[PDB]
């Protein structure tokens, strides 16, 4: 079984 | 070194109640040690915890495909990861080792190396459970996926009644008893 | 959306090419894909927030660049003939599994010899009287011939305005000499109107082919005029008989 | 039934340091070694029933590094406030002479996640057999850490755990005898 | 080695015909599956996606079920329209990262049903700005296939369908031209099998 990462979101600028 | 430090933290949290029957997902961003923006699956959208994160909440909620991706996270991310490690995390059971010794007005029952943390330890004196003068170190996490605890009963140490330490753990179907 | 430039480009083997892409979706991840004649759609590069994620291209021939998360640029240092393809730019919400949103594509033709580049010759042919009396309709035919490469966009203009109804342009060109590799192409198009509309002398019909060729910066050292990007047209007015 | 799984990431400046871990009810499932770009499971057996592509972690750290610069500007460059750690030393079994055991130096409730930890046996540093965990998350968003020293108990040897932090004016030593 | 295998070659159907585009995948990870469509002149575009192992996707009358037992994602539509002519791409991507693998891409061409065929070959002229003379084969039904010319100095285009929208009128046409005076409209398309009732005007 493969774990799935929640992706990190890029902050506003 | 004395120059200032700056820390950014992100925590993606999954909360499970009665297994995967009820799941709550939390996408949490922290500057230093202060949450500034958060997605709560109960809320359904990114909300700003402090004004520092109000720029991100408006931006992220507007992105195409974002809310659909995040509103589905409890199924695609939380519930999925639960099952990947269920067999060695939720279902992990480790029977403890129980040692009894004195310290001799003080008598200690040392329960070591068990998983999960849920345990119940009682002290019996000739079949009678003394409920006073019972001190425990609490449950301590060893950091290596095992727990341990020390529960002591301050009792007159005399060569009469038999002293039995009884522990109950989700790894054992029957209580475990060590006799002094 | 997803916008790419240029739409078309032709150059010689050994030159440098630069493509550019912008997306307004707010997405963190962008992609370059190569699409070939046989509809093979394979990945080249992937960028997430100005950082390289995927690279499936040959070791050092290409030079992607992302100054911003909304921009993704591609650069071929020295083009080979095998670089002739359509290059599509895509975006996705983040680097996890997601829908891809594509651009219109950049059509790049890499040639060994720029003197194979020819603009089209455009002619229009007026409806047949027999078709007018048999079907009460009138079809004009437009022939764009001798162009290379097939970077053309044909359109029809009636009374100064572009028209789409009654129009059929061939989806594929036909090679004038199908044996040769650098054969020049031909293209046909039809505009069908009612016979009364064609029979009005006040009506103007024009077939326009927009060719995409060389530029001003290109050095041309040959007899004919420089085959630069240009529009070539042919026209006919309606005839009462 | 009731459980909590947390994917915990951070990036620290100007140290340029980042970590990526999974936490299950307070224990580390795995972390991603940024240097080797490898997934390190807390228990070797975990790697035979599950898997994780470290590539996604490295991508997530790169986003946290860029976002940190953005957030530092948002706060008008307010730095983190140091918080000294709480150090505790203990063993994982009752201590018996000449029976192998492990000392556990537990460092808790501290930030930023930068610590110097040394095992001192009779005042002199010891690194033979020692091991440590990565920085582990906390509900109050500080950090905790474990250091281990396997040893053979004796009446001759004493031990300390020396922890250096920026919230501490001087090093911190936690002793253990018997 | 993730791979996707789709129906080979171009598919051509009369409108109103069911459609089936077979797609088989192969992967060691748990994937989500996609169908992309690429209409003429545009880039690829999501038709639908199915993240869950045995679920169904639908859009625009298209439908495909993610059969994990058979590792298939066959696309189906019960009645294709002329507006469905495009290239269809089956794709998979692992569910832990966007790593999309596309299939070869099957071009679908939907042909209209011409209800009142009037096949005929006409000759056209210009302002004699060109030395060619074109022949137009028009108003034939969609059964007819035009054959490419074998003479190298004779050029024959494929059939093309135009729509006169205000008249609800569709027609097929192909163009043939040459500059040799040997070329005539009566023998231009005779490499093709055309309707026997084809109208050849006296020029
Ligand atoms: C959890 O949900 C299942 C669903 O059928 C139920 O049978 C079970 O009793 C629940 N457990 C608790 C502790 O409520
Ligand atoms: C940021 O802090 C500096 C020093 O404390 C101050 O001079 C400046 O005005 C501040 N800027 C804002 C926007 O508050
Ligand atoms: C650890 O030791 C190094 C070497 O002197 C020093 O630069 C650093 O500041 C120390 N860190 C802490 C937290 O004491």
């Amino acid at each position: 079984g493969g774990y799935r990462a929640r992706p990190a979101k890029a902050a506003a600028t | 070194d004395t120059r200032p430090r700056f820390l950014e933290q992100v925590k993606h949290e999954c909360h499970f109640f009665n297994g995967t029957e009820r799941v709550r997902f939390l996408d949490r961003y922290f500057y230093h040690q202060e949450e500034y923006v958060r997605f709560d699956s109960d809320v359904g959208e990114y909300r700003a915890v402090t004004e520092l994160g109000r720029p991100d909440a408006e931006y992220w909620n507007s992105q195409k495909d974002l809310l659909e991706q995040k509103r589905a996270a409890v199924d695609t991310y939380c519930r999925h990861n639960y099952g990947v490690g269920e067999s060695f995390t939720v279902q992990r059971r480790v029977y403890p080792e129980v040692t009894v010794y004195p310290a001799h007005n003080l008598l200690v029952c040392s329960v070591n190396g068990f998983y999960p943390g849920s345990i119940e330890v009682r002290w019996f004196r000739n079949g009678q459970e003394e409920k006073t003068g019972v001190v425990s170190t609490g449950l301590i996490q060893n950091g290596d996926w095992t727990f341990q605890t020390l529960v002591m009963l301050e009792t007159v140490p005399r060569s009469g009644e038999v002293y039995t330490c009884q522990v109950e753990h989700p790894s054992l179907t029957s209580p475990l008893t060590v006799e002094w | 959306a997803v916008f790419q430039t240029p739409n078309y480009h032709v150059t010689q083997v050994g030159n440098e090419v630069s493509f550019n892409c912008k997306q307004t979706l707010g997405h963190d991840t962008m992609y370059w894909y190569k699409q070939d004649s046989k509809k093979l759609l394979k990945i080249m590069f992937s960028y997430n927030n100005k950082q390289l994620i995927v690279n499936e291209t040959v070791p050092r021939r290409f030079s992607p660049q992302s100054s911003d998360k909304a921009h993704l640029n591609l650069r071929i240092k020295s083009v080979e003939p095998e670089d002739s393809a359509v290059y599509l730019c895509a975006s996705s919400l983040d680097w996890g599994v997601n829908t891809l949103y594509f651009g219109a594509g950049t059509r790049l033709s890499v040639l060994e010899d720029l003197n194979k580049v020819f603009p089209p010759e455009v002619a229009v042919f007026e409806p047949s009287e027999a078709e007018i009396s048999h079907t009460q309709k009138a079809t004009l035919v437009c022939l764009a011939t001798g162009f290379f490469p097939d970077h053309v966009e044909l359109s029809w203009w009636v009374n100064g305005k572009e028209v789409h109804s009654g129009v059929c342009t061939d989806p594929q060109p036909l090679k004038e000499q199908p044996a040769l590799n650098d054969s020049r192409y031909a293209l046909s198009s039809r505009l069908r109107v009612s016979a009364t509309f064609w029979q009005n002398p006040r009506n103007h019909f024009r077939c326009q082919v927009q060719f995409y060729g060389l530029s001003e910066n290109d050095e041309w050292t040959q007899d004919r005029a420089k085959p630069v990007t240009q529009i070539v047209s042919a026209e006919a007015w309606g005839r009462a008989d | 039934e009731e459980h909590v799984i947390i994917q915990a990431e951070f990036y620290l400046n100007p140290d340029q340091s980042g970590e990526f871990m999974f936490d299950f009810d307070g224990d580390e499932i795995f972390h991603v070694d940024m240097a080797k770009k490898e997934t390190v499971w807390r228990l070797e057996e975990f790697g035979r029933f599950a898997s994780f592509e470290a590539q996604g972690a490295l991508a997530n750290i790169a986003v946290d590094k860029a976002n940190l610069e953005i957030m530092t500007k948002r706060s008008n460059y307010t730095p983190i406030t140091n918080v000294p750690p709480e150090v505790t030393v203990l063993t994982n079994s009752p201590v018996e002479l000449r029976e192998p055991n492990v000392l556990i130096c537990f460092i808790d409730k501290f930030t930023p996640p930068v610590v110097n930890v040394t095992w001192l046996r009779n005042g002199k540093p010891v690194t033979t057999g020692v091991s440590e965990t990565v920085f582990l998350p906390r509900e109050d968003h500080l950090f905790r850490k474990f250091h281990y020293l396997p040893f053979l108990p004796s009446t001759e040897d004493v031990y300390d755990c020396r922890v250096e932090h920026w919230g501490l004016d001087e090093p911190l030593l936690k002793h253990w005898e018997f | 080695g993730d791979s996707v295998t789709q129906t080979e070659g171009p598919v051509t159907l009369s409108e109103g015909t069911s459609l089936t585009v077979n797609c088989s995948y192969e992967t060691k990870q748990y994937p989500t599956l996609f169908w992309y469509v690429q209409y003429p002149g545009e880039g690829p575009q999501l038709l639908f996606k199915v993240p869950k192992a045995n679920e169904k996707g639908s859009n625009r009358g298209f439908e495909a079920t993610y059969n994990k037992e058979a590792t298939s994602f066959h696309l189906q539509k019960a009645s294709v329209q002329e507006s469905d002519s495009a290239v269809y791409y089956c794709a998979l991507s692992p569910s832990n990262t966007n790593k999309v693998v596309f299939g070869t891409g099957t071009r679908l061409q939907v042909l209209p049903n011409i209800q009142n065929p009037d096949p005929a070959v006409y000759q056209l002229r210009d302002s004699k700005s060109s030395d060619k003379s074109v022949c137009l084969f028009t108003d034939f039904d969609s059964q007819t296939n035009v054959s490419q010319s074998k003479d190298s100095d004779v050029y024959i285009t494929d059939k093309c369908v135009l729509d006169m929208r205000s008249m609800d009128f569709k027609s097929n046409s192909a163009v043939a031209w040459s500059n040799k005076s040997d070329f005539a409209c009566a023998n231009a398309f005779n490499n093709s099998i055309i309707p026997e009732d084809t109208f050849f005007p006296s020029p």
